């Protein structure tokens, strides 16, 4: 998803709609089986690090691919 | 057949670990060729100052990382050694042990939690014949000899009824306020009944104590007055004689059924005016030279008067070690990690401290063995009075360097320990009495070379050094349960002082003559290896002021320069990218194998930034002019907090001058700032906060 | 506004979210009870409530500004 | 009264389960016997004749007081090598 709009957003405008459409649909997929997914690792959050860690994957992977 | 066994790691999570930090200097070292071919940012200022604060903490780095090099891991039976040494037949062919607790003050220190630590040293799981213990109180008071005598009166109860029913934790305080289901494994058809009488003899006893202690409140005009009808002997703080007395001895009180306890020992020092008493450090040196003479030992124990006994198997597992007759030739002391209870579930101050016992402790093992703390560790005789380890290559000097006692001349001529000629005890007591004068430790050489070292307020860290410097070795240990708990600061006024404290030392024993720089060369006998891990130790506190010169760079490059580094040539990107990820990947190897929790790591580096602007800072000038309050350590914190949060909202409203896009460094000096207030944040609101933070 | 409820806070002893508490709450009330109280005692002096009514008032000022 | 009675008679009989439990943890190399004298019937898991048997009925133990309690009846199958049983329909 996330690099779906690193590109539309780069060039597509007025084009955007069926963006969030998806988005929408994908955001639905993910909640249904993020938090049991998750949630029996760790306590009760590892958010503390895995924000920071997702953040930096995602900007050094832009970066990477950007160049 | 061997005792115990040692086994390094399985090299299935040891290889990759060292193929990570060996790639990463590479690493780092082609990432300086482009800050140092790179000689203009607009402003050679910034420039100067940020380069060279980079480099320092790339050394900090070369100095931590080393020394955990090759760990290794240890195990221990029991049932081997009772066979081997408790054959029946003959009698036990085992070693002695002593004890040894300290008190300063009733006042300031409740006697309740003093009383429990006594009676859980007498409830060990050792021959009743070996076992000693010792109570030594700095200044003299009533109601600590008369709350001893009370709880010798209890002991009689308590003791048979533990070991019948070897119930655990020992500590009737710790012990009857617990949740836990009591009827768990117990087998005894009568277990039950007795329970319910112990119960209530306990609360009467409690009960007691308090009397006396409120009692004591005030303070007669005359002074204070024995049962039998004379004067308390230690009227005056500043001055009473030494005393000394022996009570639930051999020849004595016996238990209820019929059998012996260990015997107990109240002895106090002899003060008079004039004259330089050290704190802790003669202390030490005067009960072990009273207890030579009294009762030889070839061990000795040290505890403090809030710690206490949770396993009953923890003499065995010690005397396990030290009695092997091939790994224990040479051995000065075995440490015992140090665990403290009471703790909320979100340790927000990191009390607990597991980072430095479960990595750095165990890393260091592996070259000559683990650092003196200062409680639970069992001594070597010997290895106090300073003679060597074996196996290696005049009535004067003898008596100018122990003392001019002769009976204590003479006890350390056996081969053992015990009484020589079973003299009368009367004799022995008047030795005892005199050998603890004032001016004893004039001409000796106690304190200088021999015993605990006087100087530096944290002594236990120069006392190991010196007895390493000869050949020694130590050995960790580390038992399925703690088998020793005390208790931990709650406000964080006791904290932020303890840290402090710990730091004053390290910056005395640097200036000092014992500096590990040029100190132990001659002579060899220690690894080059340990040697570095004394230096960063002492060395530690220094990282402090750098680390404030590189949180201010953040602020002044967003308000004017806006530049600090030349824009990515295209090649700084793969080596921006390399270092990134090298951090990462070294992480998850250590958690793996480490086995601490993530969570926990992120607490200790958190609290290490806090820690370095606050106190470590006074440590280095305070001290370097001295060879603070509540508000006023809270200081540089709070500025570097102000500073970094005006001037980043200000950068975002000068950004308005262009346009949607500002050129991209925001986000580079925004996460910039975010981890500056990420990690200081958390603390400085946290700590005062107003309540819950909505 | 700001300032004067800083200085309130400093020598009174109270705390902060205690006041935003009492405040939000005095809003509601407002609104529902006093409202129909007003009227109630308008009839008996010209002249010489159940909990699901009570709450009309609020849940047609939440739905008015929702949709608009 | 009768409620703390009550309760520590429980107690103890709460102990003497764990008790028994701690005994048969270890097993005897010869097998075990009945305190009558005689070997256990079942010593194999696999082989053991079937038996029943019936306590605190009607011609039995009686409450304290003097009345009945209803009868219990303990039962155990039979199996031989050879044949395969059903778990739970069996
Ligand atoms: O002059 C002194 C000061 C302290 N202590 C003891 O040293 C121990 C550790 O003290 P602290 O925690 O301050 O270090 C405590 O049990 C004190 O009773 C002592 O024996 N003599
Ligand atoms: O400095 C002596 C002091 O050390 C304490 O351990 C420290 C350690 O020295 C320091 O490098 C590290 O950062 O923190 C730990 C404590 O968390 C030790 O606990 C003391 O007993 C000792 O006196």
């Amino acid at each position: 998803v996330v690099a779906g709009f690193s590109d539309a957003l780069n060039k597509g405008y007025e084009a955007w709609g069926p963006l969030f459409g998806k988005v929408f649909f994908a955001f639905w997929v993910i909640l249904h089986l993020y938090p049991f997914l998750k949630g029996l690792m760790g306590r009760q959050n590892r958010t503390p690090t895995i924000v920071v860690l997702w953040s930096v994957l995602l900007t050094s992977v832009f970066s990477l691919v950007w160049v | 057949e061997p005792l115990s066994i040692v086994y390094p790691i399985p090299r299935n999570k040891l290889t990759p670990y060292r193929a990570v930090i060996i790639m990463r200097l590479i690493i780092l070292g082609l990432f300086f060729h482009y800050r140092i071919t790179n000689p203009v940012d607009s402003a050679f200022g910034l420039w100067l100052t940020s380069v060279i604060c980079e480099i320092w903490f790339a050394f900090s780095w070369v100095l931590d990382q080393f020394p955990k090099w090759k760990p290794v891991n240890r195990e221990t039976f029991i049932e081997r050694l009772s066979a081997r040494y408790e054959r029946e037949g003959e009698p036990s062919q085992l070693a002695a042990v002593d004890f040894f607790v300290s008190t300063v003050d009733p006042l300031k220190e409740p006697p309740l939690i003093t009383a429990n630590t006594v009676l859980s040293i007498l409830a060990v799981d050792y021959p009743v014949d070996k076992v000693s213990c010792y109570v030594s109180d700095d200044g003299a008071a009533m109601l600590t000899f008369e709350s001893l005598v009370e709880t010798a009166e209890f002991a009689r109860k308590w003791v048979p009824f533990c070991k019948k029913f070897s119930i655990e934790p020992r500590a009737p305080e710790f012990y009857f306020s617990q949740k836990i289901d009591y009827l768990k494994d117990k087998v005894q058809p009568s277990f039950v009944k007795e329970r319910r009488a112990m119960k209530r003899d306990y609360e009467e006893y409690k009960v007691r104590v308090n009397a006396l202690v409120a009692k004591a409140q005030k303070t007669p005009d005359e002074g204070w007055t024995m049962q039998d009808g004379t004067p308390w002997p230690g009227n005056n703080t500043r001055d009473h004689p030494g005393m000394i007395q022996v009570f639930l001895g051999n020849t004595g009180a016996r238990d209820i059924e019929g059998n012996e306890l260990p015997r107990l020992v109240y002895v106090s020092r002899e003060k008079r005016p004039g004259y330089q008493h050290h704190k802790k450090a003669g202390a030490e040196n005067a009960l072990v030279r009273v207890s030579a003479v009294l009762t030889n030992a070839p061990y000795i124990l040290n505890l403090d008067c809030d710690h206490y006994v949770n396993n009953s198997k923890a003499v065995r597992e010690a005397m396990c070690i030290l009695m092997d007759p091939q790994v224990g030739r040479d051995v000065c002391y075995v440490q015992f990690p140090q665990r403290f209870d009471g703790i909320d579930r979100s340790d927000r101050y990191a009390n607990r401290n597991i980072v430095f016992f479960d990595v750095n402790m165990k890393g260091l093992d592996g070259i000559q063995g683990p650092m003196y703390v200062g409680t639970g560790c069992v001594f070597n005789r010997q290895a106090l009075y300073g003679y060597g380890p074996p196996s290696m290559p005049s009535q004067l000097s003898f008596e100018k360097t122990f003392g001019l006692s002769p009976v204590f001349i003479e006890s350390t001529l056996m081969e053992n320990g015990g009484v020589p000629e079973s003299a009368n005890s009367s004799t022995l007591i008047k030795e005892a009495i005199h050998v603890i004068g004032c001016g004893f430790e004039e001409k000796t050489e106690w304190g200088k070379e021999i015993g605990w070292i006087y100087g530096s307020v944290t002594e236990d860290i120069l006392s190991g050094f010196k007895m390493h410097c000869r050949g020694w070795r130590s050995i960790y240990c580390m038992p399925v349960r703690p088998a020793f708990k005390g208790s931990a600061p709650i406000n964080l006024s006791d904290r932020l002082h303890q840290v402090l404290r710990w730091a004053l030392g390290s910056v005395e024993i640097f200036f000092s003559r014992h500096c590990p720089f040029w100190y132990g060369y001659g002579g060899g006998r220690l690894k080059w290896l340990q040697r570095l891990a004394y230096i960063n130790t002492i060395v530690y506190p220094f990282t402090s002021l750098p680390l404030i010169a590189y949180c201010t760079i953040p602020a002044v490059c967003l308000l004017t320069g806006k530049f600090i580094i030349p824009t990515l040539s295209n090649l700084a990107s793969m080596l921006f990218l390399g270092l990134f990820i090298s951090i990462i990947v070294t992480a998850v190897l250590e958690l793996r194998w480490s086995g601490v929790s993530i969570e926990d790591l992120w607490r200790n580096e958190q609290f290490w930034v806090i820690g370095g602007v606050s106190a470590h800072l006074f440590a280095v000038f305070q001290g370097f002019l001295k060879m603070v309050k509540w508000t006023t350590l809270l200081i540089p914190p709070t500025t570097l907090l102000i500073i970094n949060i005006v001037g980043v909202v200000a950068g975002f409203s000068d950004a308005l001058n262009k346009g949607y896009e500002a050129w991209g460094p925001l986000f580079g000096k925004v996460f910039f700032a975010f981890w500056v207030i990420l990690h200081l944040y958390p603390f400085l609101k946290g700590l005062m906060g107003r309540q819950n933070r909505t | 506004i700001i300032v004067t409820a800083v200085l309130e806070l400093r020598w009174s002893g109270v705390s902060i979210e205690d006041l935003w508490r009492n405040e939000q709450f005095w809003v509601i009330g407002g609104v529902s009870a006093h409202l129909f109280a007003v009227f109630q005692g308008f009839l008996k002096m010209l002249a010489g409530v159940k909990w699901t009514t009570l709450l009309i008032p609020p849940t047609t000022l939440l739905i008015i500004n929702i949709v608009g």
